[PDB]
DNA sequence: ATCAATATTTTGACTGATAGTGACCTGTTCGTTGCAACAAATTGATAAGCAATGCTTTTTTAGAATTCCAACTTATTGTAAAAAAGCAGGCTTCAACGG
């Protein structure tokens, strides 16, 4: 070219130059233009050096102890962009798709821009374990699973031949979400006086019906017919009818009695509405339930319970109250694996055995 | 046009300037003009006007509601003199 | 994991004089820069040399 | 990995067996034949159970070896674990009575340990870590070491087949042992 | 959780002197700055020395 | 087994982008500078603000509730080969009604 080397680029990276005004500008290998970035020297070079994370521009790579096997191909950061175009055609609910994007985004700021047959299993483990040392173990499991299905679909499109991610293991969580007893229940309901009125009503309604907080904010006064409570879960899709004759003596809460309270005080189209006579979100209900938790002053071991824990407390109560098969059909749950993993205590209460 | 309506109109015009910036900018300018007159210095903005300080001799005041004589000290009072450009543009009657 | 200027020079293809090691930092010939912490640079566990020329 | 003490030792004993079971050469050189030659060698000797753990442990080593980038394949996933059947006979009521009486020549704590292990049905591991402070108002707080389950066996139980009472057994340990 | 003057310095890349660490505190070379409690200083968990100078 | 032709083996010409400095153009900032605008100074008849302080009305005020934004932590659920029917887009002929 006209200017191969100079006494100005002599202290600058391949991209980025310096004008006659002491200013610096970084070139663009897509049009041949540039933008002015920096007035200093050690700043423009320390800025036009991370985009420079990809001089492929000479240099190759090799760690301590390893083999060789390569040839030629294309980028990969782009594959993460084409993978998102495939997931949007798999027909997924509008909530699960977002869960995947968040993970793919973490993969972006985790692994270096690199071809696909370059990212070795060791590189994926360095990033994976990085989240484990931070405590986030449940995250590393989802990030690994997602990054695993991405390469699987990649191999099915003539790009890769192996799945290095399948080589590394996945973290094993322990679920440190403490449960909620019946005694701590009244302790929170008593401190829910400073909070709105719909909170206490939806708090008892969430323990008398044992439904999800999401479907709890979807019930209307038209879903009640002949004394039944037609509820259509959105998560699974199961359909059940809850009788308005239920009752919890362990807390002294009647089903019908609780329902009527939401018809006078609250009032509206939905069973649980706001002070403005409007339906609330599933993130605001469990939100205020937290305030009464912290304001209480009680202490636990691990992670404080939640509004969803009310569903668990509801199941444990109905167990000893009536039967076991009763606290299974009401929760809109089937199978025979979670019915037991939802009755446990997880280091809280001793499993006392009685003469029976 | 109030202290708030004054910021809104200026923010609407200046788009390349944050609305929040114009808000605090106006408040700081007024506070600056209020502090200057408090120290004893006078303001003089060419084209707008000028803020001087006139002295008031101490006199035995009165209560226009009861009629009780109240003591009054010297004290100064802020005065504004319209500028050349201000008087012409405002005056709609030659 | 961050190392010192002495510990870093010990884990390279060829250990040179401390003077030369300090020179590379000043000339910005290592990704990423050491960043002076007090009065002794702190290399990154992945900070390798690059070398320029004209 | 963060596991129990005794557990980590069990794996170590398996690794040492692999040492004197396979030559010292690169992982990419080890063939599936040599792996099965050593494995089956322990199956014929009668120790089929040991072969399963050694095969399941040696496989994990390679799987973690590939993670580091050492090799590319796990030549252990091509083999097949030998199915072993438990041959440890059970115990009946008649047999127990014959052993308890034969424990006469033995000290005075074995008989108590027998009745206790049958009245509580607990594991030998926790039965030795049981303190008299665990008993609280007619209960028996037991913290299982293996699983970690927490239960409370009341001092009212009694086996109606051998003639043993939980209460009479505990008090018999406070008088004799102490 | 707040670490002390000694505890914080005992977790840095290179442990220094107690008087040295005290100097940074006065030079604001500690971001964020420690909090006065009793007679000693309490640093933040993610507290790290910085350089407030642009040559 | 050796001629014989075409794809094969490195160099050179082709054509516009790649490379990095330099000139071009002028916003934008700072120092020199000119000038409309501001201030002092009169004199005297007429218009507007003035002292205090509780009650009432208007404008600014510091949060705080509410909800989308967001990086994390959980809770459930779980299909593919292998056949063999079940529908409509348009050209194709027999079968029934009208002359």
């Amino acid at each position: 070219m006209g200017r191969r080397r100079s006494h100005e680029r002599r202290d600058l990276p391949p991209n980025l130059y310096i004008r006659n005004n002491g200013y610096y500008c970084y070139r663009d290998p897509r049009t041949g233009k540039e933008f002015g970035l920096g007035r200093d020297r050690r700043i423009a070079i320390t800025e036009a050096i991370q985009a420079n994370i990809e001089l492929f521009s000479g240099h190759k790579h090799k760690p301590l102890t390893a083999r060789i096997n390569s040839d030629n191909s294309v980028t990969l950061h782009s594959w993460l962009d084409r993978y998102e175009k495939i997931l949007a055609s798999r027909g997924i609910k509008q909530k699960t798709l977002i869960n995947y994007m968040s993970k793919i985004k973490a993969i972006r700021r985790g692994l270096p821009d690199a071809p696909l047959e370059d990212i070795t299993t060791k590189e994926i483990a360095a990033m994976l374990n990085g989240y484990i040392d931070e405590g986030k173990a449940a995250s590393a499991k989802l990030i690994r699973s997602t990054l695993s299905d991405a390469f699987r679909e990649a191999i099915a499109e003539g790009h890769i031949t192996t799945n290095h991610v399948a080589a590394t293991r996945a973290a094993k969580s322990e679920v440190r979400r403490s449960r909620l007893t019946a005694d701590e229940y009244l302790k929170i309901y008593q401190a829910a006086e400073s909070s709105p009125c719909w909170l206490r009503l939806a708090m008892e309604l969430a323990v008398v019906t044992g439904q999800r907080v999401g479907d709890l904010c979807e019930m209307k006064w038209s879903d009640i017919v002949d004394g039944y409570l037609y509820v259509e879960q959105s998560k699974t899709g199961v359909k059940i009818a809850i009788p308005t004759a239920l009752h919890i003596d362990a807390l002294g809460i009647s089903m019908k009695e609780t329902l009527d309270k939401c018809k006078e005080i609250l009032g509206g189209e939905t069973i649980i509405a706001s002070t403005r006579r409007e339906p609330l979100s599933s993130g605001t209900v469990s939100r205020y339930f937290m305030r009464a938790r912290k304001a209480s002053g009680l202490s636990f071991e691990g992670d404080p319970p939640t509004f969803h824990e009310l569903r668990s407390l509801s199941a444990r109560l109905y167990e000893k109250q009536i039967s076991d098969k009763f606290a299974q059909h009401l929760l809109g749950h089937k199978s025979d694996t979670m019915a037991s993993q939802y009755r446990d205590d997880r280091g809280r209460e001793w499993d006392k055995i009685e003469i029976k | 046009m109030t202290k708030s309506e004054l910021i809104e109109r200026l923010a609407t015009q200046q788009s390349h300037i944050p609305a929040k910036t114009v808000e605090d900018a106006v408040k700081e300018m007024l506070e600056h003009m209020a502090s200057t007159l408090a120290q004893g210095e006078r303001i003089e903005i060419r084209g707008f006007g000028s803020f001087s300080l006139h002295y008031r001799a101490p006199r035995t005041g009165r209560n226009p509601k009861t009629g009780d004589k109240v003591e009054l000290e010297g004290k100064y009072v802020p005065h504004f003199k319209p500028g050349k450009e201000l008087r012409d543009r405002a005056n709609i009657y030659g | 994991m961050y190392l010192t200027l002495q510990e870093w020079n010990a884990r390279q293809r060829r250990p040179r004089s401390l003077e030369t090691v300090r020179r590379w930092v000043r000339e910005s010939r290592i990704f990423p820069p050491p960043v002076k912490d007090g009065r002794e640079y702190l290399f990154h566990e992945s900070a390798v040399k690059v070398d320029l020329n004209r």
